[PDB]
């Protein structure tokens, strides 16, 4: 009934050293029943990274639509979007819908290519930017995953410490979650090189 | 030759419709004058009723557009009154929106906006008048802008406008050139208003009875007309000195 | 009433000839030769820059190609503002097919969505047409490397070599006489350049009077890469290939 | 809210209470519930604070460019302008407004109008949840052509035993006169109407 | 009523000319010369205030409009039709960028908007076209400084320095000796006012001239303090007494 | 309707779906055929309220044999699948949306490479191995867990569908009156008409 | 001359050139007549045939039970202003069942007439109008002119040839009016009056048309063998 | 040359020549007055009978609109008809929001931006009448003349039509011979005179006479026809005079 | 949310706790209150915290074209007006809940909007979850002619009120301060009274303890030339 806990889901980003990290569940449900164990969550727009909670059918709609804008952007602007400019528009997309929202938790996650400076940002269903410096949660076990990142997270950590911390913080949160779990990815994000790896969880 | 007809470029890049609309602008031959004081703006016009079977009371154009702001026309009255009802919806309409009263500038640059598009637009003709706003601004003072069929709009320190506008004018610029000050150092209006109404005479050649002027007067917080009987008041002051 | 006025863009002449699009065609004909040659590895996109000036910046400069997608981009031949509202209408048809069928919108497609928005100018709303011709230069995995072009009319045709704008008919006999099917890309580069030098009404060919494309293979395997060349690989070019 | 208007010889007199109540929080102690919609047409609200600013300011507006065309409107007419608004959005409105003026033709002047949108023309008038406990006492102690001091007196009187009863009203009790010498605000603190 | 003119008014004649584009372009021609360069640190606008009356106050005439807090513009031709299209320029500014994005648009792409407004009227029913050139100075973080040129035909070019008007053509040629690439901001001034000397008749002031520039961030100008990234706008007009000082140094 | 299965083997995707048509009361046929060719290498099943079921699939059939006229081309199971998914994602948020559930069972000509899609009303659209709707899933999912290989042939594929229907008519306790198999590869559609 | 061109342009005698062509159309349609008295009206239209196999054109239409008219010029045109009448006339009816005075029935014909003469795009009806009819003040009888010029009067006549019926009734106008009580008298004076605008030819049994309203009498349109009667 | 041929198209004068040629077809109407008396207005028009056919009484050209406001035109009588039906949707509307009947000044300005209205586009026509109107309102009597430009004034007495000479002649003598006023029993008598005097004009064709009156004791400030013993009383006295 | 406004001698003052709560959990724990409408017209929200942003950036940008347009500084009294009339049209579903403050050319103001279209005079206010024992502190403490240093004492004061007392409200205090011919200061983080304190333990991983199943390099990159 509940469109934000009909297919499940986390997402879950941190800001490190000259790095950033994102990470989600593989898990997509049809409430108690499982039904893909390979539903990413995570996205990228150059080098803008963008998760996304909730609906499944919005997650995959946004996907499309963000792809679609930051396209259109980087023909006109001769240049790719930054991570700043570009939760403004995951802000102003999803306020235009303020009275038939997507039922969607986004997380985007990036480095400014100018400044070299890691960036995070949270938003609701409806718009609202939440701009943490440390870390943001979204999804099903967002409850799990502020507990897990508040007492796990500490500042400053190198790309391959941080990989540990985000990657501990979601495979936890995600085993105190029916509806979470089922795989899982994380981006660990530098200036110049992404690398994703794919960690090994309980598959119930 | 339909580029004379409708608001599009000549050859010469010029607007035809524009140009005449302004020679209808002298249509009714009456001549305007604008002047600021310190704590007030005066405006006079000549009043001419040809007609004995007039009203002499209804023969005007000057409006009252809001209370703080004052507008005198020069041209024909139904283009006139056209420009005064939408000055005065416009002046209404930003004081709900915004929440204070419409500046007489403002005014101005939004009627100069609406004269623009019809100059631009085919099927809308030029309203073939000047618009003297004036008014004493809560924010910039002693105010005046005029409005004209091209569109354009600009402030005066004082002005004038009509058939012998340019003899008006000259006669203004020569006394600021005297004074060196952009207005009438004068406490009270009625002084201004006599003021007005003597480089009128200066400047024209011609005497006025109290029938022949009329009068507008803009303090803070008000703009009014004066009646027959205020006006002759100020041509006693005159002939007493 | 207002009909003393409408110039009726939209009727045919007692020849069957729509007057508003052979005058349009009439107005491309003064406008800076654009040059498209597709080979077996790639496309090239050649277009000469209108009599410039000195102070002209021309690093940030574009008159004369466009890019669309990824995948497909335009020369232009005619008014550039008008080619600007047609090329915007372009690049959101080609992401309206991604977001849809969720791949590439193949060359043709796209061609023929611009080709009728042209046509409809033609047929009604009593507006001119757009005066402008475009040399398509695109690839998809369909028929690989294409090249089209369309005009005020609406009418579009595929080409192995095709120039538009200015001493066309010059231009085009060139180009007939020097390609053949089994060309490079680095032929096809000194072929375009070859033929406007010729065809040019300038004194010279220089870099600075020169936009410049390639549409190759020639990236790192299996896809495909737009190159805008910048005004120093212009004047690269032109010294590689002997014209100064 | 206790709200009131009243004629007396010289002109008319608006009085009301100064509480805005969410619940039983009182989000506002010194609210001006008497609110000016021309020089000398003057009104009381009560009910949705949102609907009778919008609607006041509505009227303001037409008042203002119906003044800059024909000149100063009746009491009448402004009475009308709310009626009209009020009437055609009976659905949509919660408003329950006193309409108050002077002109020198018709002197003082009080028009009523409750919630369904209709117009009562009367010689005082009284509403707002308070006034229902002084229903008695205005109506026993209104005389029509009272003096300014007359009417302030039963003005204060009346509002001070609304405001004892009512929880929904208190604060200052505040007055605009309205007669041919102008436009005069009054207010009176607790201290001094609770004590009578 | 009804605007019954749903047909264009600019069409091709039969040797492939827009006639009434051409026309607009003749009145710019006739329009008071206004001229734009750039520097490496800045660029600079510059006009005459030709005053249509002494008795006119030309400081509320302002031919130098502020459209963003980084980008100005300028122009030659009609003042009623610049005015509307300012109007346009800072509202669009807003409508298809700053409510999207939640930043202003680079110099490039409001100057496309502007682009797309003034060919609209060369195309849709019942209009004429803009008669005024625009010069449009701006910066932004990506791009730098930049200088363009458009036109009634809502074509655009960018520019390293160029004029526009009345003495347009010799203004060009002047330019051409004077500018290079290494040139500061008071270099570029110093030359815009040399310039635009030439192309005036009677008194040459700051009362008679209207120069802005696209500099420095001013935060003297930002109106607020408190936020770093916020460092204050680079559009600055010169005042009446800035522009005296620097005719001294002439 | 009741009850839609898909599996995709090494060289065929499979679908299996039910013949009963049931209004309340009664079983008004028995021999119904739950699905719609929307190009010759691509099949698509479909489930859910009556009247849209049809209706959606004959449209999305409509615009499909559209596309492949206008091209002279054949779509992609994955263009159609995408072409789909937004119909039904447009589809959720209209005045009545079409509540149909479908599998999108296709071989891709230019990969050869068979490939299932399952989308809900909703536009959720996944690529399975093996996939279902409504309650079918809970059945025999846990068959198909078990069994399931990448490179099963289409026999063998056959025998495990025929399995998951073994356990459907054991344990559903609606009679869904045997199911209509179809076969989609590299040489098109056909129809088991023994099963 | 340079002014015809549309409806929307005054020429410079402020002549309404188009107005005025329409206005031609009448005078090239058939004669009709119309009179009335105190108790009845009467309306007579001499009917037009294309040749000797075609029927004739009628002339005459029923807008209420007390109340129709008659045509000349442009037949569609007065389909058009007969529909709006008798849709006029049944909106009094149903709304304030009150059945439509015959000469607010005028105002509201002069009316539609006129918006077609004022604005550009559309034309002037090409037809006018004998209207008769008995209401509330007695019997009848209205002249309509596509201008929007519409007369209350006691006789009058429309047409090719229409002004010798309209000496007729200007010399008879004191012994007509005075038929009341009486039909049959009333028509022959009609019939009578439609004869001094023949030339040529005569009234035979399929070119008479005859309408007839009065006090007891509803809007009833005599054609055929029942105008025989009359011949 | 051209500019005569389109509305609102300006000449090289700055003259609407489609207004001017709208005026020759009021010019070519028949004459109609007005007069303002002490307390009220009278208005009264020619009748041209054209037939002997023509029902005396019946074709009524005065117009009321609202209760107190009288309307007579003189050229292109739809015209003048047009222009009364949008006048009393403006004076419905008024009164619907502000209560109180429509001012005359305000109901002046009504019909004038209306009328200029139809100087703006040339999608119309100009009005092919110059309409005479007036009434009683709170500030007391008003007469306006409204021409088809949209230009209105206030006047004391009014007068269009084919003998609007003549009768201006005769306005202008009353004006001068009472400036005290003029009583609303005086002006119907007046009235009939001046029109019979500008019936010289019209001298071809006989006519009927037709006045109107609103006034704040004779008729309570409600327009109302001047009918029977009233008219008759007014048609001997004009009789009287022309011999 | 706590959000308060304090009129003083020569303008006015602004304040707001940095609380950002979903229910019971706290989202961001310092959280940016305090809006810009215009350079000295400042503003704080509470209620639907997008609406309140979308609202104030929508009349703000509003606000800087009728700036721009009218060549003046903008008023407090449009920005009241327009947010007004918006919020009113929707009804109170844009729930928007903002207390305005700022100078102008006319002078300094404070009024407080409602969702429903609302407004409100006043020379000390306080909106939100904590405005109770905002207002309790404000009640107690205000006076007329405050000067620029009582006036940012008393706000900071009942924002920190609200920050202990209400569970809605917490971490820091940010402060905004309009004087009349001055330019207005933001203080941002004004008063941190809530530093969290150090933890107990380390939580800080040996590199390789989460398990891998597969690594790859992801291609931010565009497509590459030769
Ligand atoms: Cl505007
Ligand atoms: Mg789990
Ligand atoms: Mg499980
Ligand atoms: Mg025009
Ligand atoms: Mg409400
Ligand atoms: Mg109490
Ligand atoms: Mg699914």
């Amino acid at each position: 009934s509940d469109p934000s806990s009909i297919n499940g889901g986390i997402v879950v980003a941190m800001t490190g050293k000259d790095c950033v990290a994102i990470a989600c569940d593989l898990r997509l449900g049809s409430q108690s029943l499982g039904v893909s164990n390979k539903f990413e969550k995570i996205f990228h727009y150059g080098h803008v990274f963008l998760g996304i909670t909730g609906l499944a059918t919005d997650v995959t709609t946004l996907n499309e639509m963000f792809r679609y804008k930051t396209n259109l952007y980087k023909l006109k602007e001769e240049r790719a979007i930054e991570p700043e400019t570009f939760t403004q528009l995951v802000s102003s997309s999803l306020y235009e819908r303020r009275f038939g929202p997507y039922f969607v938790g986004p997380v985007v996650a990036g480095i400014n290519s100018k400044s070299g400076k890691p960036f995070i940002a949270g938003f609701d269903l409806i718009g609202c930017i939440d701009e943490a410096k440390d870390f943001i949660v979204s999804g099903t076990a967002s409850d799990q995953l502020f507990g897990m990142c508040e007492s796990l997270y500490e500042p400053n950590l190198e790309p391959e410490d941080l990989f540990e911390t985000i990657s501990q913080a979601l495979l936890n949160a995600a085993d105190r979650d029916a509806l979470s779990g089922w795989g899982a990815v994380v981006y660990i994000i530098k200036k110049d090189e992404v690398v994703k790896r794919y960690l090994k969880m309980r598959q119930d | 030759g339909y580029d004379r007809h409708i608001t599009i470029f000549s050859p010469e890049g010029r607007l035809y419709q524009v140009e005449y609309a302004f020679k209808a602008t002298n249509q009714t031959n009456i001549n305007s004058l604008a002047v600021r004081g310190k704590d007030c703006t005066v405006v006079i016009s000549q009043k001419k009723v040809p007609d004995k079977l007039l009203d002499p009371t209804t023969v005007s154009y000057i409006f009252c557009i809001s209370r703080t702001i004052g507008m005198v026309v020069n041209g024909p009255i139904p283009d006139a009154r056209n420009a005064a009802l939408r000055a005065k919806a416009e002046a209404a309409e930003f004081r709900y929106k915004y929440g204070y009263d419409m500046p007489c500038d403002v005014l101005a640059k939004r009627m100069a906006n609406l004269s623009q598009i019809y100059t631009q637009r085919a099927y809308m003709r030029p309203l073939g008048v000047i618009l003297t706003f004036v008014s004493v601004d809560e924010e910039l003072g002693p105010s005046i802008y005029k409005t004209d069929p091209a569109g354009y709009y600009v402030g005066y320190k004082a002005t004038a406008t009509g058939p012998k506008q340019q003899e008006i004018t000259t006669n203004l610029e020569n006394h600021f050139k005297k004074s060196k000050i952009d207005h009438i150092n004068e406490e009270s209006w009625e002084k201004v208003v006599e003021f007005a109404i003597t480089h009128m005479i200066d400047a024209l050649g011609t005497e006025f009875s109290k029938n022949d002027l009329e009068v507008g007067v803009a303090t803070k917080d008000k703009f009014f007309t004066l009646s027959a009987e205020n006006i002759e008041e100020r041509l006693v002051a005159i002939a007493e000195q | 009433g207002s009909r003393r006025y409408d110039s009726r863009t939209t009727i045919f002449s007692p020849e069957g000839r729509l007057y508003q699009v052979e005058y349009a065609l009439e107005s491309i004909s003064h406008a800076g030769t654009a040059i498209g040659i597709m080979a077996s590895d790639g496309i090239v996109l050649a277009a000469e820059r209108k009599v410039t000036s000195t102070l002209l910046e021309q690093d940030t400069s574009t008159e004369k190609l466009y890019k669309l997608n990824d995948k497909i981009a335009v020369a232009v031949a005619g008014l550039t503002a008008d080619a600007e509202i047609l090329i915007n209408t372009a690049r959101i048809h080609a992401q309206n097919y991604l977001k849809t069928y969720n791949e590439d919108i193949p060359v043709e497609i796209l061609v023929r969505r611009l080709s009728d928005i042209k046509q409809g100018y033609t047929q009604h709303g009593g507006l001119r047409p757009f005066g402008v011709s475009f040399i398509y230069a695109g690839y998809d995995d369909r028929y690989g490397y294409q090249l089209y072009t369309s005009n005020p009319s609406g009418n579009y045709t595929g080409w192995k070599a095709i120039s538009v704008g200015a001493n066309t008919s010059a231009a085009q006999t060139l180009l007939q006489m020097d390609y053949k099917d089994d060309m490079k890309v680095d032929d096809a580069i000194e072929l375009a350049l070859k033929t406007l030098s010729k065809t040019t009404d300038s004194s010279a060919l220089t870099y600075d009077r020169l936009e410049f494309a390639t549409i190759r293979k020639g990236a790192n395997d299996g896809e495909v890469y737009q190159k805008i060349f910048k005004p120093q690989e212009i004047k690269d070019i032109l010294v590689k290939t002997g014209i100064t | 809210t206790s709200i009131m208007a009243v004629t007396f010889k010289d002109g008319v007199i608006l009085g009301a209470d100064s509480r805005t109540t969410t619940g039983a929080y009182i989000a506002n102690r010194v609210t001006d519930k008497l609110t000016r919609v021309h020089d000398k047409i003057w009104c009381c609200r009560s009910g949705s604070a949102a609907d009778t600013q919008a609607i006041a300011d509505i009227v303001q507006y037409h008042l203002e460019l119906y003044t800059s065309q024909y000149g100063t409107p009746s009491t009448e007419t402004a009475a009308s302008v709310f009626k009209e608004l009020c009437y055609e959005n009976k659905d949509n409105l919660t408003a329950g407004i006193i309409v108050a003026g002077y002109d020198d033709k018709n002197k003082g002047e009080v028009y009523t109008i409750p919630l369904g949108g209709s117009v009562h023309k009367l010689p005082y008038a009284i509403a707002g949840s308070g006034s229902t406990f002084i229903y008695g006492y205005c109506d026993k102690n209104f005389r029509e052509n009272m003096s300014k001091e007359e009417t302030v007196d039963f003005i204060k009187h009346s509002l001070s035993q609304a405001i004892k009863w009512d929880g929904s009203s208190g604060g200052v009790i505040r007055m605009v006169v309205l007669t041919a010498a102008g436009v005069e605000r009054l207010i009176f603190y607790p201290d001094e109407y609770e004590q009578l | 009523m009804t605007d019954r003119y749903s047909f264009s008014l600019t069409t091709f004649s039969p040797s492939g000319k827009l006639g009434q584009i051409d026309y607009a372009l003749t009145a710019v021609k006739q329009g008071v010369t206004s001229l734009g360069i750039k520097a490496t640190n800045g660029v600079v606008i510059a006009t005459e205030k030709k005053s249509s009356s002494p008795l006119a106050m030309s400081e509320t005439l302002s031919k130098v409009s502020l459209l963003t807090p980084d980008i100005g513009a300028v122009y030659s031709g009609m003042g009623p039709d610049y005015r509307v299209l300012v109007d346009k320029s800072r509202k669009v500014a807003h409508t298809s960028y700053k409510r999207i994005y939640g930043e202003y648009p680079p110099t490039k792409l409001l100057v496309s908007e502007v682009a797309k407004i003034m060919q609209e009227a060369t195309q849709s029913g019942g209009v004429r076209p803009f008669g005024v050139s625009l010069l449009i100075a701006g910066h932004d973080e990506f791009n730098g400084f930049s200088l363009y040129q458009v036109d009634p035909s809502g074509s655009y070019f960018p520019w390293k320095a160029t004029a526009i008007g009345k003495g347009s053509v010799a203004a060009k040629t002047f330019l051409e000796k004077r500018w290079n690439d290494e040139l500061e901001l008071e270099d570029a001034i110093h030359i815009a006012l040399l310039t635009l000397k030439e192309s005036v008749e009677g008194e040459f002031n700051g009362d008679t001239i209207e120069l802005a520039i696209i500099g420095d961030e001013n935060p003297d100008l930002l109106g607020y303090t408190g936020i770093p990234t916020d460092k204050g706008p680079r559009f600055r007009k010169l005042t009446s007494q800035e522009i005296n000082d620097r005719l001294e140094a002439l | 309707m009741d009850i839609i299965l898909g599996i995709r083997v090494q060289d065929s995707v499979i679908l299996a779906s039910s013949k009963a048509v049931t209004r309340g009361i009664s079983v008004l046929k028995d021999s119904d055929d739950k699905t719609r060719q929307l190009s010759p290498h691509t099949l698509m099943s479909f489930a859910g309220e009556a009247g849209d079921t049809v209706q959606f699939a004959e449209y999305i059939q409509a615009n499909i044999q559209l596309y492949s006229i206008r091209e002279d081309y054949e779509l992609s199971p994955q263009a159609v699948s995408s072409f789909v998914r937004q119909e039904l994602a447009k589809s959720i948020r209209s005045r009545r949306p079409y509540q149909v559930n479908v599998l999108i069972g296709g071989y891709d000509k230019k990969k050869n490479k068979p490939e299932l899609y399952q989308i809900d009303y909703l536009g959720t659209k996944v690529e399975l191995p093996y996939g279902a709707h409504g309650y079918s899933g809970f059945y025999t999912f846990s068959l198909l867990d078990h069994h399931y290989r990448p490179d099963m042939t289409t026999e063998e594929g056959l025998d495990l569908l025929k399995l998951c229907v073994q356990e459907l008519e054991k344990r559903m306790p609606m009679d869904f009156k045997g199911v209509i198999v179809k076969i989609v590869d590299k040489d098109g559609i056909r129809q088991v008409d023994d099963f | 001359n340079n002014y015809d061109g549309d409806t929307v342009t005054f020429s410079p005698t402020g002549r309404l050139f188009q107005v005025e062509y329409a206005l031609e159309a009448i005078k090239q349609g058939s004669v009709t007549v119309g009179l009335r008295s105190n108790t009845h009206a009467v309306l007579v239209a001499l009917k037009r045939n294309a040749d000797e196999l075609s029927s004739y054109q009628k002339k005459i239409i029923k807008c209420d039970e007390h109340m129709g008219l008659s045509l000349a010029g442009l037949a569609p045109d007065a389909r058009v202003l007969s529909n709006y009448l008798r849709q006029q006339c049944n909106y009094s009816s149903l709304v304030f069942n009150r059945k439509l005075a015959v000469e607010r029935a005028g105002h509201l014909l002069c009316d539609k007439a006129q918006k077609n003469t004022q604005s550009y795009g559309g034309r002037p009806y090409g037809v006018g109008l004998l209207i008769i009819g008995y209401d509330k003040s007695g019997a009848h009888l209205l002249e309509f002119q596509p201008s929007g010029n519409v007369t209350e009067l006691y006789g009058t006549a429309i047409g090719a040839r229409s002004q010798g019926a309209k000496t007729y009734l200007e010399r008879t106008l004191d012994t007509f009016i005075k038929i009341d009580g009486n039909p049959d008298e009333l028509i022959k004076a009609g019939v009578e009056a439609i004869s001094q605008s023949l030339r040529d030819e005569s009234l035979t049994v399929d070119n008479l048309s005859i309408a007839i309203v009065g006090k007891d009498t509803p809007f009833t349109i005599y054609d055929g063998e029942a105008v025989a009667k009359y011949i | 040359t051209g500019y005569d041929l389109s509305n609102s198209v300006f000449s090289p004068d700055g003259r609407n020549f489609q207004v001017e040629y709208a005026v020759k077809a009021v010019e070519n109407g028949t004459t109609s007055i007005g007069i303002k008396c002490n307390d009220g207005v009278v208005f009264a028009v020619e009748k041209l009978i054209t037939s002997k056919l023509l029902v005396p009484q019946k074709n009524v050209k005065i117009q009321v609109v609202d209760r107190h406001i009288g309307c007579v035109y003189s050229g292109l009588i739809p015209d003048g008809r047009h222009l009364v039906n949008r006048g009393r949707e403006e004076a419905a509307s008024f009164k619907k929001l502000y209560k109180t009947p429509i001012p005359i000044p305000a109901f002046a300005d009504r019909l004038g931006q209306y009328v200029q209205a139809h100087t703006l586009y040339n999608s119309v026509r100009p009005f092919g009448v110059s309409t005479i109107f007036g009434g009683v309102d709170k500030n007391g009597a008003h007469l306006y003349m409204l021409e088809p430009s949209g230009s209105y004034w206030g006047y004391k007495g009014a007068a269009t039509g084919k003998g609007r000479q003549s009768a201006k002649a005769e306005l202008e003598k009353l004006v001068d011979h009472h400036p005290e006023g003029l009583s609303a029993r005086e002006a119907v008598k007046q009235a009939a005179k001046i029109i019979y005097l500008a019936h010289e004009d019209n001298k071809e064709k006989d006519f009927e006479l037709e006045i109107s009156w609103c006034s704040l004791s004779e008729t309570n400030g409600l327009h109302k026809f001047v009918k029977g013993d009233l008219l008759q009383e007014a048609i001997d006295f004009a009789q009287k005079e022309i011999n | 949310t706590t959000i308060v406004g304090v009129k003083f001698n020569n303008g006015v003052v602004i304040a707001a706790d940095t609380r950002s709560t979903q229910g019971p959990i706290v989202a961001d724990k310092n959280c940016a209150k305090l809006h810009r409408i215009s350079p000295k017209i400042w503003c704080a929200g509470a209620g639907t915290a997008a609406d309140t942003e979308a609202v104030t950036q929508l009349i703000g940008s509003n606000i800087e074209l009728h700036s721009l347009y009218t060549s003046r500084e903008p008023r407090v009294v449009s920005a009241l007006q327009m947010l007004k009339q918006h919020l009113f049209k929707y009804q109170g579903h844009i729930g928007a809940y903002l207390i305005v403050a700022g100078v102008d050319p006319t002078g300094s103001h404070l009024f407080s909007i409602h969702a429903h279209g609302s407004t409100d005079v006043g020379y000390y206010l306080s909106l939100g979850s904590g405005s109770l024992a905002a207002m309790a502190v404000l009640e107690s403490h205000w006076k007329q002619d405050l000067t620029k240093e009582e006036a940012i004492k008393l706000a900071s004061d009942a924002i920190q009120a609200g920050i202990w007392n209400d569970l809605g409200s917490g971490s820091n205090v940010d402060v905004c301060v309009m004087e009349i011919g001055k330019d207005a200061e933001y203080l941002r983080n004004y008063l941190t009274p809530n530093v969290r304190e150090e933890k107990q333990k380390s939580y800080k991983f040996p590199r390789g303890t989460t398990a891998v199943l597969k690594e790859s390099i992801v291609n931010i990159c565009d497509i590459q030339e030769e």
